[PDB]
RNA sequence: UUGACCUCAAAUCAGGUAGGAGUACCCGCUGAACUUAAGCAUAUCAAUAAGCGGAGGAAAAGAAACCAACCGGGAUUGCCUUAGUAACGGCGAGUGAAGCGGCAAAAGCUCAAAUUUGAAAUCUGGUACCUUCGGUGCCCGAGUUGUAAUUUGGAGAGGG
RNA sequence: GUUCUUUGUAAAGUGCCUUCGAAGAGUCGAGUUGUUUGGGAAUGCAGCUCUAAGUGGGUGGUAAAUUCCAUCUAAAGCUAA
RNA sequence: GAUGGGGAAGCUCCGUUUCAAAGGCCUGAUUUUAUGCAGGCCACCAUCGAAAGGGAAUCCGGUUAAGAUUCCGGAACCUGG
C-alpha cells in the first residue's frame, strides 16, 4: 500500500503539507497500537509514505528555488555541482583553450598538414 | 596647520563603520523543516503496569520523549496534540538509553479520561 | 627604457649610493615584521626579469631569516655513535636560506604559488629576500596562457619539492660530467644504479 | 560511579543492549552458520575499560 | 674465507638489494602494449607513417667513425638549400635539428638529395578539398635506407 | 620654486592627454570619416600631449627629443630615477625637480606619474 | 578649509582559496645503528631504516654555459652494453660511475632586457541584456614605479 | 561527408642591400669549513669572507704561469611518450 | 594553554601582557527608521583548571517490589521579569 510518488508530483505544496500532517497522525495511533498487539507490519508501509511526501516537498522547493536562480552566477553551492574537490578547482574547457597571439598566428600559419608517403 | 589635541597618551584603534553582510546568494536557499516537531518529541506513551498506577492515581501522564527535548517542547506539544493544560514537567534518561517524561495534567482534566481517547488504558 | 639602468646601477653593490640604500633599507625590515606584504617590489627591474608582471594576482612578501648554519638538534651534543657523527657545531644544511625563506612565504600564503624570490639586503644575523608569488584563482591569471600553467595542480607548492630557481640549483640538477650524480634527481639514479635487473632468459 | 557523565552513561544503555542472548529465529534461516552470541559480555569476568 | 685456486670473485651484494629486484615477467605483455600502442597511434595518424625522416650523418669516436648512422634532424642550412623552411618541414615530417652544423659536403649533399627525394615520393593533402586515399606505409625509415 | 612651479604647472596644464571620454568620440570621427571621406585615419590634427611614462621619457632624453622633463622628488625605490639628472645632464636636455608625485599624477589624469 | 598621493588597518564587507586522509611509485630535508673488516676508530652497512615537508596518474627531467677531440655527434627518459672497468679505499675490507654503439619513444619552445606615443591599443570586478565551461553594452577600479602588439639568439629588429 | 557564416582593405611566409642586434649580480668565480661523490691539489651541495667582466663567461677529469684551439651561452620559465 | 609576536628545515617550541591600531557601558536624540550620527565613560586585556576550596534559595509527614530533600499533601524561600 502507502502512496505513490507520481501522482503526488500533481499537487500543490498547501495539499501536500496536509497529507504530510495526516500521515504523522496515524503513525502516532499506529505506534501506540503497536505495544497492543504482539507485532503489527502496517507501520512501515506509513513510515514510508511519509519520506515519500517530504522527498517530493523538498523536491518542489528546491526546483523552485533553481529557477529562481536561473540565468545568473553565484548559485546557491548546494545546487551546483558535487563532481570533486579537484575538478570545481580545474581549469575550465575556455581558459585551458586559451593561447597568446604569438602562438595563435604560428598555428593558423604552419597547422600539421596531412601528408601521405607513396609517391 | 593646527594638530588635533590629544588627552590620553594612549592611541586606541578608531571605530570604523562595520558593514552589514549582503550575500549575492542564499546559504542553502531551501531552509529545513522543523526539526522536532511536537509528533517526533512525543512518539508513544509508556504501559507498564507503575506508569498505569499513576495515569490513574496522580493525574500523571507517561510519554517516551526524543532525548533532544526539553520541558518546555514537550508541555508545549503535550497542549497542542491534546488540547489539554500541564501543571508540570518530569523528565528522566531511562538505563535503557531513552528519555521518559512524568507530565501531570491540571485538576481541570482527567488523565485516565484522555489515556483511552488515545487508544490504551 | 630605464630597467638597464637600474639593472647595471644594482650591479655596484659597494657604491656611495647603494650602501647609504642598504644601510638606510636594513634598518627598516628590520623594524617590520619577519614576513609582512610588500606594497611594490624593491627591485621593480629584478622582480619582472624574474617573472614578475604589474597587475592583479601578482604579489611580493618581504622574508627575513636568520644566518649562520646549522647547530644539530641534539640533547646536550651526544649524538650516542661512532666518533665520525660526533660532529654538531659546522653543520650546514644542504638547502640554501634561499629556499626555506621560500618555504616559510609559502606556509604563510598557501592560496598562491611561489615562483621566484630575489636577494634585497642582509646583515650580520638575517638575510632578507623578496618573493614572487602568483594567485592562481584570480581571473587575469586563470586567462593569459602566458601564466595559466601555474594554475595546473602539478605545481602546488613548488618549493616544498625544490621546482624554483633555487631548489633545482639546491638539488643539483644541472646537463654535464660534473652533474653525474644528481642530473634526474639524486635518489632517482641511486635506485637505478642499485637495482638488479633480471629477464626472463638470464644473460 | 552514581555521579557520572552523560557520555558513560551513553555506553551505560549500549551495553545494556548488547547484553542479550541470540534471537532464537535466527536458528531457522538457512545457510546459518551463527550458533550463539559470541559477543556477550557480562559485569564478573570481563570490564568494559569505557 | 679463502679456501682453493679460485679467482678473486667481486659480488656487490652487502646492501639490501632484495628490496630493490626487477624480474621482467612483463616482457611479453610489454611487447603486445607496445605492439598495441603503435596500431592505435597509427590509426589517429592514418596517412603518415609514424615517424619522421632522419638524416645520414656520420658518427663520431674514431672507434666508430668508419660507420654511418641516421641523425636528429636536417640542420636548417641543409633544408633552405632543399627550398622550404624549417617552419613548413617540421609540419611535413623532416625533423629539423637546429644545434649540429655542417663541416663535411660529401654528408651535406646527401642529405640535400635526401629530402629531394622525400619531396618527391609524397603527397600532401590540400587543407580544404579532396584528400586523396593514402594506401599508408609505416615507415618512413624503411622507405629510404 | 613654487613660483616657477606654479608657472609651469599653468604651462603644462594646457598640454594634458586626452581622457578616455574624449577618447572614445575620437575615435567615432574617425571612424565615421572612414566610412565616408575614407581619409587614413588622418583626419584628426597632430596631438600636442606632455609625454609621461617612465620607460617612454627615458627613451626621449637619449635620442634628445625631450624638450623639458619633470622629476618627482619623492619615487619609493630613489634608484629609479637617481640616474635620470646625469643622464640629462650628458644629453643637454633641461631637467626639473619638483615636489610631488601625485602633483604629476593629477597633471595625467592618473595617481602617480613620477615623470613629465 | 577642501581634495589628492603614499603607507598602514578594520569590517559576520562581495567573491574565493589553504589545512586532513592515503602514501606502492614520485620530489626534497633530516638521519642512525646492528653488521663486515675474523679485534677496532677512517671505511662498510648507507648518502639506507626511522622522522619531517610536498604532488600526480604518473611524478621528476627535458630542449646544452652538453658530450666530445672524431670524416665529429646533438632535448629529456628507459633497456642491452660500456663494466665489476677508469677511479675511490687503515689502496685493508670494500665501494664504483660516464662518453660512444644498438634499441624503445620521440615534440617543441617563451619572458625580461627596444618609445605605439598620431592616441593603455591591456585586465579583474559590478550592473543590464543574451544563445551562459561564456559573449555584448555601460560603469567603477587596476595600471605609465608599465598592462597590450613585435623579438628570444636556431635569431631577430628598423630602414629601401 | 552536408550546411551556414568569410574571416579579410586582416594576418603569416619567402629574396636582395644597409644600420643595428639590447640576452639574466651578493650571481659566476675565489678562499675557508662541513658533508657527499668513483671525482683523485678537492664531483656536487651548503655556511661565512671577498667579489667582478663583456672579442665576455663556463667546460675541455693534475695544481700554476705564459700562448693558442675546440665546444656551448648560466645565474628566468613551460612542455606528452 | 591559544592570540599579537619571536624561534625552528619541520613535526612544533617559547611566552600569557609580553616591542598589539587588542573594546563595550550606559544615558539621551530619530520617531522617513532603523539605529548611524549627538556625546560622555572607562583600560583588565582569550580560555581551561576543584562533584572535599568559594557558592542564591526547602523542610516535615506519607507512599513503591525496587525512587525520592526529586513523587503526593502541607508549608516556605531565592533569582529574573
Ligand atoms: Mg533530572
Ligand atoms: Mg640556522
Ligand atoms: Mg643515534
Ligand atoms: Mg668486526
Ligand atoms: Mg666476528
Ligand atoms: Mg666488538
Ligand atoms: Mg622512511
Ligand atoms: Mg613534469
Ligand atoms: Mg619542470
Ligand atoms: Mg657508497
Ligand atoms: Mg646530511
Ligand atoms: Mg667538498
Ligand atoms: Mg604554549
Ligand atoms: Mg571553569
Ligand atoms: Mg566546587
Ligand atoms: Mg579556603
Ligand atoms: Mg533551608
Ligand atoms: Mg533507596
Ligand atoms: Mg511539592
Amino acid at each position: 500500500a502507502g502512496v505513490k510518488a507520481y501522482e503526488l508530483r500533481t499537487k500543490s505544496k498547501e495539499q501536500l503539507a496536509s497529507q504530510l500532517v495526516d500521515l504523522k497522525k496515524e503513525l502516532a495511533e499506529l505506534k501506540v497500537q503497536k505495544l497492543s498487539r504482539p507485532s503489527l507490519p502496517k507501520i512501515k508501509t506509513v513510515r514510508k509514505s511519509i519520506a515519500c511526501v517530504l522527498t517530493v516537498i523538498n523536491e518542489q522547493q528546491r526546483e523552485a528555488v533553481r529557477q529562481l536562480y536561473k540565468g545568473k552566477k553565484y548559485q546557491p553551492k548546494d545546487l551546483r555541482a558535487k563532481k570533486t574537490r579537484a575538478l570545481r578547482r580545474a581549469l575550465t574547457k575556455f581558459e585551458a583553450s586559451q593561447v597568446t597571439e604569438k602562438q595563435r598566428k604560428k598555428q593558423i600559419a604552419f597547422p600539421q598538414r596531412k601528408y601521405a608517403i607513396k609517391a | 596647520k593646527a594638530l588635533k589635541v590629544r588627552t590620553s597618551a594612549t592611541f586606541r584603534l578608531p571605530k570604523t563603520l562595520k558593514l552589514a553582510r549582503a550575500p549575492k546568494y542564499a546559504s542553502k536557499a531551501v531552509p529545513h523543516y522543523n526539526r522536532l516537531d511536537s509528533y517526533k518529541v512525543i512518539e508513544q506513551p509508556i504501559t507498564s503496569e507503575t506508569a498505569m498506577k499513576k495515569v490513574e492515581d496522580g493525574n500523571i501522564l507517561v510519554f517516551q520523549v526524543s532525548m533532544k527535548a526539553n520541558k518546555y517542547q514537550i508541555k508545549k506539544a503535550v497542549k497542542e496534540l491534546y488540547e489539554v493544560d500541564v501543571l508540570k514537567v518530569n523528565t528522566l534518561v531511562r538505563p535503557n538509553g531513552t528519555k521518559k517524561a512524568y507530565v501531570r495534567l491540571t485538576a481541570d482534566y482527567d488523565a485516565l479520561d484522555i489515556a483511552n481517547r488515545i487508544g490504551y488504558i | 627604457g630605464a630597467y638597464k639602468y637600474l639593472e647595471e646601477l644594482q650591479r655596484k653593490k659597494q657604491s656611495d649610493v647603494l650602501r647609504f640604500l642598504q644601510r638606510v633599507r636594513v634598518w627598516e625590515y628590520r623594524q617590520k615584521n619577519v614576513i609582512h606584504r610588500a606594497a611594490r617590489p624593491t627591485r621593480p627591474d629584478k622582480a619582472r626579469r624574474l617573472g614578475y608582471k604589474a597587475k592583479q594576482g601578482f604579489v611580493i612578501y618581504r622574508v627575513r631569516v636568520r644566518r649562520g648554519n646549522r647547530k644539530r638538534p641534539v640533547p646536550k651534543g651526544a649524538t650516542y655513535g661512532k666518533p665520525t657523527n660526533q660532529g654538531v657545531n659546522e653543520l650546514k644544511y644542504q638547502r640554501s636560506l634561499r629556499a626555506t625563506a621560500e618555504e616559510r612565504v609559502g606556509r604563510r600564503a598557501a592560496n598562491l604559488r611561489v615562483l621566484n624570490s630575489y636577494w634585497v639586503n642582509q646583515d650580520s644575523t638575517y638575510k632578507y629576500f623578496e618573493v614572487i608569488l602568483v594567485d592562481p584563482q584570480h581571473k587575469a591569471i586563470r586567462r593569459d596562457a602566458r601564466y595559466n600553467w601555474i594554475c595546473d595542480p602539478v605545481h602546488k607548492h613548488r618549493e616544498a619539492r625544490g621546482l624554483t630557481a633555487t631548489g633545482k640549483k639546491s638539488r643539483g640538477i644541472n646537463k654535464g660530467h660534473k652533474f653525474n650524480n644528481t642530473k634526474a634527481g639524486r635518489r632517482k639514479t641511486w635506485k637505478r644504479q642499485n637495482t638488479l635487473s633480471l629477464w626472463r632468459y638470464r644473460k | 560511579a552514581a555521579q557520572k557523565s552523560f557520555r558513560i552513561k551513553q555506553k551505560m544503555a549500549k551495553a545494556k543492549k548488547q547484553n542479550r542472548p541470540l534471537p532464537q529465529w535466527i536458528r531457522l534461516r538457512t545457510n546459518n552458520t551463527i550458533r550463539y552470541n559470541a559477543k556477550r559480555r557480562n559485569w564478573r569476568r570481563t570490564k568494559m575499560n569505557i | 674465507a679463502i679456501s682453493k685456486n679460485l679467482p678473486i670473485l667481486k659480488n656487490h651484494f652487502r646492501k639490501h638489494w632484495q628490496e630493490r629486484v626487477k624480474v621482467h615477467f612483463d616482457q611479453a605483455g610489454k611487447k603486445v602494449s607496445r605492439r598495441n600502442a603503435r596500431a592505435t597511434r597509427a590509426a589517429k595518424i592514418a596517412p603518415r607513417p609514424l615517424d619522421l625522416l632522419r638524416p645520414v650523418v656520420r658518427a663520431p669516436t674514431v672507434k666508430y667513425n668508419r660507420k654511418v648512422r641516421a641523425g636528429r634532424g636536417f640542420t636548417l642550412a641543409e633544408v633552405k638549400a632543399a627550398g622550404l623552411t624549417a617552419a613548413y618541414a617540421r609540419t611535413i615530417g623532416i625533423a629539423v635539428d637546429h644545434r649540429r652544423q655542417n663541416r663535411n659536403q660529401e654528408i651535406f649533399d646527401a642529405n640535400v638529395q635526401r629530402l629531394k627525394e622525400y619531396q618527391s615520393k609524397i603527397i600532401v593533402f590540400p587543407r580544404n578539398g579532396k584528400a586523396p586515399e593514402a594506401e599508408q606505409v609505416l615507415s618512413a625509415a624503411a622507405t629510404f635506407p | 620654486d613654487r613660483n616657477t612651479a606654479a608657472e609651469t604647472f599653468k604651462l603644462f596644464n594646457k598640454y594634458r592627454p586626452e581622457t578616455a571620454a574624449e577618447k572614445k568620440e575620437r575615435l567615432t570621427k574617425e571612424a565615421a570619416a572612414v566610412a565616408e571621406g575614407k581619409s587614413k585615419q588622418d583626419a584628426s590634427p597632430k596631438p600636442y600631449a606632455v609625454k609621461y611614462g617612465l620607460n617612454h621619457v627615458v627613451a626621449l632624453i637619449e635620442n634628445k627629443k625631450a624638450k623639458l622633463v619633470l622629476i618627482a622628488n619623492d619615487v619609493d625605490p630613489i634608484e629609479l630615477v637617481v640616474f635620470l639628472p646625469a643622464l640629462c645632464k650628458k644629453m643637454g636636455v633641461p631637467y626639473a625637480i619638483v615636489k610631488g608625485k601625485a602633483r604629476l599624477g593629477t597633471l595625467v589624469n592618473q595617481k602617480t606619474s613620477a615623470v613629465a
